[PDB]
DNA sequence: AATACTTTTATCAACGCAA
RNA sequence: UUGCGUUGAUAAAAGUAUUGUUUUUGUACUCUAGAAGCUACAAAGAUAAGGCUUCAUGCCGAAAUCAACACCGGUGUU
C-alpha cells in the first residue's frame, strides 16, 4: 500500500459512487473535514501524503472492504511494473478491471458457493440507504457472527427498471447474465 | 396460616398477603402490563393478507414472460416501448397482425386488470357498467372513454349530452375472456406459431384463482396457513380442522346436522320430553319413526295430527312442545331425509347408515362443485358414485342451502350411537341418561387450560397474569388458607379442580367490587392496598418489559423530498414535501389559507409558474373555489386561449428532514425517503480513560434478514458504524442493554444519593447520550417535579429526557421478579447479543 | 483497520521479531527516520493517529503482507467487540491466535494446494537477512509472475536447531508436525 | 395505504321448551 | 350445568377488485428546436428495510409468549 493521488482519484471516483450528496461522506465521524477543506482537497489543493494517518485509514475503510483494501496493494504491484498500463488509462480503471477478473475466477471455481446480497451504507447523520451496493461473498470463508473473509462490493449501471431477485439460484444467475453492468 | 389477595383489573393485577391471626401485613404488590387491544393483530392480518395480492400480481407477469419466451415468439425482453397506447392495440388486433410486440403489451395489459367473479348501491353502477358488453369488449368501452373524455382510469363523474353520471373501470372477468379469445383467434390465423395450449395456457394464467377453503401454498412449498401442512400431510378442506370436538369425548370430531344419526336423536328426544295424559311406548315411537321416514310430505301440523289420532283423544291436549316466536308447535322430523329422497339416480332407502353420515359430511362441509367432486373420492369407497349422480347431489346441495347450512350437532356419532338404544325404551330427556350412565404441570397450574376458555382479549390476559403471580406466590410462601380474587366463574372452578385433584383444601372465592367500596365507605399504590382488603375481607412494582424485535420499522408511505432554501436558509437544504388534495373541499381550503398566510412561497407553483398564480389569485380575492367550479368550471391554467389543464392539487414545502431511510430508486433525480422510524433498546458501555457513561441506540430497522441463511441479526461491522456514530470509544467495555420498560438505578458518587426509573428511549439524535425516563412509582411523571442534584428537573411538558454522559453518576440494572422483589446487577455478559 | 494506539505495539513486537538490529528499520526510504524521532516515537513522545500517511503505511507495508492487512482488519473488529478478549491480552496475541485459527482452517479443508517458501527482508545496509520468515500460501490464488493473492508469514520459535526441509510434502508435513510452536 | 365484494369455523349474550 | 330453536355482537383464518403515494418515459400547457419539471393525462417499475428453494394456481416478513444464571416436569441465590 502506497499513499499518493491516484489514491486520492480512487477516493474521489468511489465517493461520487456511492452518494448522491456529498455532504454524507466528508462529514463522517473520523473523516470530517468542512467545507473550505473540502473544495481545497477535491480541487487539487492540498497534499495526501502529508495527512493524518487516521483519517486517510478511515477514507479508505468506508468505501472499500477489509478484503478490497487487499487488491488496492496488488494492484498497485502490477501497475507500477508495467509501461503498458501506466500511459493510457487511470489507476481506477486498472482497480475495476482486476476486481472483474477475481470475481470471474471466484465464478469459474466455486461457482456453488457465491452468496450475495444487498448492502446499506450509513451516512453522516447516522439514517442509512437501503441498497447502496451489491455485496458479494464465498460461503467457504465464513468467520462467525455474520462477517466473512472473502467479500467483493459492486454497484449495478443498468437502464432496464427490473431489480435484482432473490434466492441464491436468481440472484447467481442475474450476475451471470449481467457481468457488464456492473462496475 | 396466610391469605391471599388478588385485585384483576385491566391492565394491572394487585397482591397482598395476609396472616389470619395477627392480621400483619407481609406483602403487597403490583403487576403492570399492557392492555391487548385488538387493533393490533388487525393491522398485521391486514397486511399479511394485502401482501399476497401483489406478489400474485407480479406472478402473473412473470409466468406471462416466461410463456412468452418458451413458445419462442420473443427473445429478449429489454426493447420493449413503454409509450405505447394498450387500448389501440386490442381494439386494432381483433381484426389486424400485430406483429409480436404489440401482442404482447396487449395481453400483459390484459393481465394487469382483470376483473370481478364473484357474480356468478355499488353493484347498482356495475349493472349501469354491464349492458355496454352486450355488443362490445371493455376495450373498447375504455378506448371510446379516452378518446371522448380523456380520462380513462379511476372513478369520475362526467357530464355526457343527456345528464352527469357516474363512470367506473370494474368490469367483470368473462368479458376479458372473451375478448382475450378473440384477440387469440384472430392472430392465431394471422401467426401460425400461436399454438392451442398456448392459448389455453394464457387463458389458465389470465382467469386463474384460489379458492377461499384452500389458501396458499403449493404441493412443495408447505406453509401452514392453508392447506399443505408442514407435517407431510394434505387437507381436502382446510375449515375441516377447526370443527370443534365433542362435549364427552374430547377426541372426536362432531356430527353433521343434517345426518342420519342427528335426526334420529333429535326426533327421539323430541317426543320424550312430550306428555300425554304417561308416555309413550317403545312399539308407537317406532311405529312414528317409521311413518316420518315413509311419507313424502311430512310436517309439524300432520304429526299432531297422527299423534292425537294414535292415541284416540284429541290433539289439544297434549303439553311438552317446543313453541316458537309466534306460538306455534315445532318440533323435529326427517327434513333432511325426505329431502334427500328426492333423488332418482342413487337410492338411499338401502343405503347403509355410516354412508348417510359421511354424505352429510361432505355436503356440509364443500360448498361449491369442486369441493364436493374432490371429496367424494378420498373419504368414500373408490368408485361407488357415478358421475350424473355427482352432479345430481352438486345441483341438490346447490339448491338447498338453508337446509345444509346449518350447522353441527353438539355431540358425536360415536356418543350418539350409544344412547340410540336406550332412549328407545326407558322414556327419559338425553340429561337423566347421561346422568344415570356417567359419561363426563404436575405440582404448579398450567395456564393452557384456562385461558382455553377465555375469550374476550383483555380479560386473557389479565387471568394470565394472576395465575403467574399465584404460582410465584405459592413457590415463595408456602400455602395458603384462603385464595380471594377479582369469565370470573371458570377461574373459580378451575383453581377448585387444581386443589382438589390435588387433595388440598383451601377456599377459593370471588367478592363483588360493590362490597369493597362499601368497606372503603365504612372503614374510611391504589391496586396494592385494595388487595390487601380484599385478603381483608377472606411498596414494590413489577413491570413487564417489551423485548419484541420484528416490529413496525417505518410507515409504508413513499415521500418525495426537493433540495429548496425556505425563508432563513443559507445555503440548499433537503425538504419533505406534502401535498393539498382536492383543494375544492372545504379542508383543502382550510388549509390552503393555513399554507398562505404564514409563507406564500412554500408552493411549488409560486417558484416554478408564477403566471398562473396570477390567475389563482383573483378567486382568494374577488369572489371560493367552489362557486367558480359551479360558475365556470374547474379553475384551468393559464394559456394563450382556454385548452390549459385544471387544477386540483398543490404540493408544497412541508418540513424539514429527520429520521429516514433512503430508498431512492436507481435512474431518480430526488432523494425519497420512509419516515417514522422507531427504537428498540439501548446497549451501555463504559471507559476508565475518562470516567463517564456512553449509550448507544438501536432501532427496528437496523436489523436484517442476512443474506446466505435468513436468520435475523445485525453484523459486527454495522455494529461498529452505529458506535462510531453514537461516540462510543473503542476501548470502552460493555455494562447490559435496557428494553422498554426496565428498571435502571441512577446513583451519585460523591453524595451517595439514589433513584430508580424506567427505560423509555434515546430521544434527540442530535445530543449524545440522552435517555428519556418515565417514573418508577407513577404513570405519567407530570408537572415540574425535582430530580436528585446531578440529572436536574423534570421539564415543562412532562418529558424527561436527561444526557446521562454525566462525570459523578453510576448506573445500574434492576431485574425484578414477578413479586417485585429486586435483583441489582451491574454486569450482564461477555458480548451483546445481536443475534436472534 | 483503524490507526490508534494498539497499532503502534504491533508495529515494534513485528520489528523486533523480524529485524536483528533496530538501525536497519528506521532508515529505509519509506519511514526515513532519525536517531532522536526514533527514540521519540518508540517512547511514547509523539502520536500515531496524527503521523504522515505515506510513513505508517510503509511501516505496516514493510512488515505486513498484502493479505494480513485485512486480518489486521477483521481482528481488530473481533478484538474490540468482545470483553475477555480487550482485557485479558494485548492485542498482538490475539492476532497471532486469529493467525493460528486461519492456518488450521486452511490446513483442514484443502491441504493439497498449501506451498511454502523461504524469505528475503531487506534492510538498509545493502544486505538482508536470508531466512527470517516462513512463508505459507494457496496455489489456487495466485496472480502472475510470483505474486499470490492469499500468503502469511510465520516464525520459526524451535529450539532444536534444524534447517527447513525444502520441497513441497516435507516441509507441508512439518508445519502440520510444529503446528504448536510457530508464532 | 384504503375503499368495494365473497366464504368458513368458534365463543358469548338474550328470549322460549325438557331437567 | 346438559340438549334443542330463533336474533345480535365479537374473534380467528382464507380468496379477489379498484384506487392512493412515489420514480422514469411520452403527449398537452408555459418561456425562449432548446429549457423549465409547476398543472393534467396515459403507460412501465416499486409499495413496511429485506430473504428462501421446490421453478411455480410458489413461500416468509407489523400479533401473542418474558426476570436471569447455576445444578439433575422439579430443586438453589445476587
Amino acid at each position: 500500500m502506497k499513499i499518493n493521488d491516484d489514491i486520492k482519484e480512487l477516493i474521489l471516483e468511489y465517493m461520487s459512487r456511492y452518494f448522491k450528496f456529498e455532504n454524507d461522506f466528508y462529514k463522517l465521524p473520523g473523516i470530517k473535514f468542512t467545507d473550505a477543506n473540502w473544495q481545497k482537497f477535491k480541487n487539487g489543493g492540498t497534499d495526501i501524503e502529508k495527512m493524518g494517518a487516521a483519517r486517510v485509514n478511515a477514507m479508505l475503510d468506508c468505501l472499500f472492504d477489509d478484503f478490497e483494501l487487499a487488491m488496492i496493494g496488488k494492484a498497485q504491484t502490477n501497475y507500477y511494473n508495467d509501461n503498458s498500463l501506466k500511459m493510457n488509462m487511470p489507476f481506477y480503471t486498472y482497480y475495476d478491471m482486476f476486481k472483474k477478473q477475481q470475481l470471474l475466477k471466484w465464478l469459474k471455481n466455486n461457482r456453488d458457493d457465491v452468496i450475495g446480497g444487498t448492502g446499506r451504507m450509513y451516512t453522516a447523520s447516522g439514517n442509512y440507504i437501503a441498497n447502496a451496493y451489491l455485496e458479494v461473498a464465498l460461503e467457504s470463508s465464513s468467520l462467525g457472527s455474520g462477517s466473512y473473509m472473502l467479500q467483493m462490493r459492486f454497484k449495478d449501471y443498468s437502464k432496464g427498471q427490473e431489480p435484482i431477485p432473490s434466492g441464491r439460484q436468481n440472484r447467481l444467475e442475474w450476475i451471470e447474465n449481467n457481468l457488464e453492468n456492473i462496475r | 396460616d396466610l391469605v391471599l389477595g388478588l385485585d384483576i383489573g385491566i391492565g394491572s393485577v394487585g397482591v397482598g398477603i395476609l396472616n389470619k391471626v395477627t392480621g400483619e401485613i407481609i406483602h403487597k404488590n403490583s403487576r403492570i402490563f399492557p392492555a391487548a387491544q385488538a387493533e393490533n393483530n388487525l393491522v398485521r392480518r391486514t397486511n399479511r393478507q394485502g401482501r399476497r395480492l401483489t406478489r400474485r400480481k407480479k406472478h402473473r407477469r412473470v409466468r406471462l414472460n416466461r410463456l412468452f419466451e418458451e413458445s419462442g415468439l420473443i427473445t429478449d425482453f429489454t426493447k420493449i416501448s413503454i409509450n405505447l397506447n394498450p387500448y389501440q392495440l386490442r381494439v386494432k388486433g381483433l381484426t389486424d397482425e400485430l406483429s409480436n410486440e404489440e401482442l404482447f403489451i396487449a395481453l400483459k395489459n390484459m393481465v394487469k386488470h382483470r376483473g370481478i367473479s364473484y357474480l356468478d348501491d355499488y353493484a347498482q353502477i356495475v349493472k349501469e357498467n354491464s349492458k355496454q358488453l352486450e355488443t362490445k369488449t371493455p376495450g373498447q368501452i375504455q378506448l371510446e372513454r379516452y378518446q371522448t373524455y380523456g380520462q380513462l382510469r379511476g372513478d369520475f363523474t362526467v357530464e355526457k349530452d343527456g345528464k352527469k353520471h357516474r363512470l367506473i373501470n370494474v368490469f367483470p372477468t368473462s368479458a376479458y375472456r372473451s375478448e382475450a379469445l378473440r384477440i387469440l383467434q384472430t392472430q392465431q390465423e394471422f401467426n401460425p406459431q400461436i399454438t392451442d395450449e398456448f392459448i389455453n395456457r394464457y387463458l389458465e394464467i389470465l382467469t386463474g384463482k384460489r379458492k377461499y377453503y384452500h389458501g396458499p401454498g403449493n404441493e412443495k412449498s408447505r406453509t401452514d396457513y392453508g392447506r399443505y401442512r408442514t407435517s407431510g400431510e394434505t387437507l381436502d378442506n382446510i375449515f375441516g380442522i377447526l370443527i370443534g370436538k365433542c362435549t364427552f369425548y374430547p377426541d372426536e370430531f362432531r356430527a353433521a346436522k343434517a345426518s342420519y344419526t342427528a335426526q334420529e336423536f333429535n326426533l327421539l328426544n323430541d317426543l320424550n320430553n312430550l306428555t300425554v295424559p304417561k308416555k309413550l311406548s317403545k312399539e308407537q315411537k317406532n311405529q312414528i319413526i317409521n311413518y316420518v321416514k315413509n311419507e313424502k310430505a311430512m310436517g309439524p301440523a300432520k304429526l299432531f295430527k297422527y299423534i292425537a289420532k294414535l292415541l284416540s283423544c284429541d290433539v289439544a291436549d297434549i303439553k311438552g312442545y317446543r313453541i316458537d316466536k309466534s306460538g306455534k308447535a315445532e318440533i323435529h322430523t326427517f327434513e333432511a331425509y325426505r329431502k334427500m329422497k328426492t333423488l332418482e339416480t342413487l337410492d338411499i332407502e338401502q343405503m347403509d347408515r355410516e354412508t348417510l353420515d359421511k354424505l352429510a359430511y361432505v355436503l356440509t362441509l364443500n360448498t361449491e362443485r369442486e369441493g364436493i367432486q374432490e371429496a367424494l373420492e378420498h373419504e368414500f369407497a373408490d368408485g361407488s358414485f357415478s358421475q350424473k349422480q355427482v352432479d345430481e347431489l352438486v345441483q341438490f346441495r346447490k339448491a338447498n342451502s338453508s337446509i345444509f347450512g346449518k350447522g353441527w350437532h353438539n355431540f358425536s356419532v360415536k356418543l350418539m350411537m350409544e344412547l340410540i338404544p336406550e332412549l328407545y325404551e326407558t322414556s327419559e330427556e338425553q340429561m337423566t341418561i347421561l346422568t344415570r350412565l356417567g359419561k363426563q404441570k404436575t405440582k404448579y397450574i398450567d395456564e393452557k387450560l384456562l385461558t382455553e376458555e377465555i375469550y374476550n382479549p383483555v380479560v386473557a390476559k389479565s387471568v394470565r397474569q394472576a395465575i403467574k403471580i399465584v404460582n410465584a406466590a405459592i413457590k415463595e410462601y408456602g400455602d395458603f388458607d384462603n385464595i380471594v380474587i377479582e369469565a370470573s366463574r371458570v377461574v373459580l372452578n378451575a383453581l377448585q379442580e387444581h386443589f382438589r385433584a390435588h387433595k388440598i383444601d383451601t377456599k377459593v372465592s370471588v367478592v363483588r367490587g360493590q362490597f369493597t367500596s362499601q368497606l372503603r365507605r365504612h372503614w374510611g399504590h391504589h391496586h396494592a392496598v385494595d388487595a390487601l382488603i380484599i385478603a381483608a375481607s377472606s411498596i414494590l412494582f413489577s413491570y413487564q418489559v417489551d423485548s419484541k424485535f420484528n416490529r413496525k420499522i417505518s410507515d409504508a408511505t413513499i415521500y418525495a423530498t426537493r433540495q429548496a432554501k425556505v425563508g432563513k436558509d443559507k445555503a440548499d437544504e433537503t425538504y419533505v414535501l406534502g401535498k393539498i388534495k382536492d383543494i375544492y373541499t372545504q379542508d383543502g381550503y382550510d388549509a390552503f389559507m393555513k399554507i398562505y398566510k404564514k409563507d406564500k412561497s412554500k408552493f411549488l407553483m409560486y417558484r416554478h409558474d408564477p403566471q398562473t398564480f396570477e390567475k389563482v389569485i383573483e378567486p382568494i380575492l374577488e369572489n371560493p373555489f367552489l362557486k367558480y367550479k359551479e360558475e365556470h368550471g374547474y379553475i384551468r391554467k393559464y394559456s394563450k386561449k382556454g385548452n390549459g389543464p385544471e387544477i386540483k392539487s398543490l404540493k408544497y414545502y412541508d418540513s424539514k428532514l429527520g429520521n429516514h431511510i433512503d430508498i431512492t430508486p436507481k435512474d431518480s433525480n430526488n432523494k425519497v425517503v420512509l419516515q417514522s422510524v422507531s427504537p428498540w433498546r439501548a446497549d451501555v458501555y463504559f471507559n476508565k480513560t475518562t470516567g463517564k457513561y456512553e449509550i448507544l441506540g438501536l432501532k427496528y430497522a437496523d436489523l436484517q434478514f442476512e443474506k446466505g441463511t435468513g436468520t435475523y441479526k445485525i453484523s459486527q461491522e454495522k455494529y461498529n458504524d452505529i458506535k462510531k456514530k453514537e461516540g462510543v470509544d473503542s476501548d470502552s467495555e460493555f455494562k447490559f442493554t435496557l428494553y422498554k420498560n426496565d428498571l435502571l438505578l441512577v446513583k451519585d458518587t460523591e453524595t451517595k444519593e439514589q433513584q430508580l426509573f424506567r427505560f423509555l428511549s434515546r430521544t434527540m439524535p442530535k445530543q449524545k447520550h440522552y435517555v428519556e425516563l418515565k417514573p418508577y412509582d407513577k404513570q405519567k411523571f407530570e408537572g415540574g417535579e425535582a430530580l436528585i442534584k446531578v440529572l436536574g428537573n423534570v421539564a415543562n411538558s412532562g418529558q424527561c429526557k436527561k444526557g446521562l454522559g454525566k462525570s459523578n453518576i453510576s448506573i445500574y440494572k434492576v431485574r425484578t421478579d414477578v413479586l417485585g422483589n429486586q435483583h441489582i446487577i451491574k454486569n450482564e455478559g461477555d458480548k451483546p447479543k445481536l443475534d436472534f
